[PDB]
């Protein structure tokens, strides 16, 4: 797994 | 006249909430963000006590930014034809909180403690003032790196602070709550535990715990990372699927695992500088 920002919306 | 009584610096980021540059204020050199919103782009509007319409985001954070706290101030705000700019404040130096977990891995649990005691603390303040964040994550939180301070920021999902149901959210969604995937519906109090609950497996385990609507309503909680039982039994509870099993920010902060919290400036000293 990677970690990644999540946008808002 | 905005031109004239900041100095524009160089783009810090960009995204769903508008562009925001660093600046500073021309009358005493204090460090500030500069962040533009195209008035299009706005959903949520409000009117500020004299009346004018603007931004919700003003609004809420005009609410929030009088005396201190752990919340990114409001120093003022200008409106342009086809814009709001906002002046906040700066820290420096400065770090967001996901991009310092992105390089250090897990943290450990009296550096988590001492940063998610501060995050709680901002976010009672901001239910003080009547303001629900709707976005608690570690990329809204800024980092002091000098004096170990956390910053809330991005109230661009906000709204005031109410006790019946919210049926609207713009937040993100890995860090809402199950009853707001199965059912449109949340209370602000119990959603932002919840949010709460994603942030600190965030801090010990150096990612969010959940990527997929099925991971959310499913409630299990699995641990990639040492924990310990104090610390998984918090998040466990804020992560309650029932939104009335989920702790109050009282029964958060009389938690066992959440006693004797550093002070900022030995949280600096200890784990920053
Ligand atoms: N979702 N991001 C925003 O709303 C950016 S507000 C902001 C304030 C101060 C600094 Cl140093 C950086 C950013």
């Amino acid at each position: 797994r990677k970690r990644r920002r999540h946008p808002s919306g | 006249p905005l031109e004239s009584q900041y100095q524009v610096g160089p783009l810090l980021g960009s995204g769903g909430f508008g562009s925001v540059y660093s600046g500073i204020r021309v009358s005493d050199n204090l460090p500030v963000a500069i962040k533009h919103v195209e008035k299009d782009r706005i959903s949520d509007w409000g009117e500020l006590p004299n009346g004018t319409r603007v931004p919700m985001e003003v609004v809420l954070l005009k609410k929030v930014s009088s005396g201190f706290s752990g919340v990114i101030r409001l120093l003022d705000w200008f409106e342009r034809p086809d814009s709001f700019v906002l002046i906040l404040e700066r820290p420096e130096p400065v770090q967001d909180l996901f991009d310092f977990i992105t390089e250090r891995g897990a943290l450990q649990e009296e550096l988590a403690r001492s940063f998610f005691w501060q995050v709680l603390e901002a976010v009672r303040h901001c239910h003080n003032c009547g303001v629900l964040h709707r976005d608690i994550k570690d990329e809204n939180i800024l980092i002091d790196l000098n004096r170990g301070e956390l910053k809330l920021i991005d109230f661009g999902s906000g709204a005031l602070l109410k006790d019946t149901v919210y049926t609207d959210f713009d937040g993100t969604r890995v860090y809402s709550p199950p009853e707001w995937i199965r059912y449109h519906r949340y209370h602000g109090r119990s959603a932002a535990v919840w949010s709460l609950g994603i942030l600190l497996y965030d801090m010990v385990c150096g990612d969010i715990p959940f990527e997929h609507d099925e991971e959310i309503i499913g409630g299990q909680v699995f641990f990639r990372q040492r924990v310990s039982s104090e610390c998984q039994h918090l998040i466990r509870w804020c992560l309650a699927l029932r939104p009335s099993d989920r702790p109050t920010f009282e029964e958060i902060q009389n938690h066992p695992w959440m006693q004797d919290v550093l002070l900022p400036q030995e949280t600096a000293e200890i784990h920053l500088h």
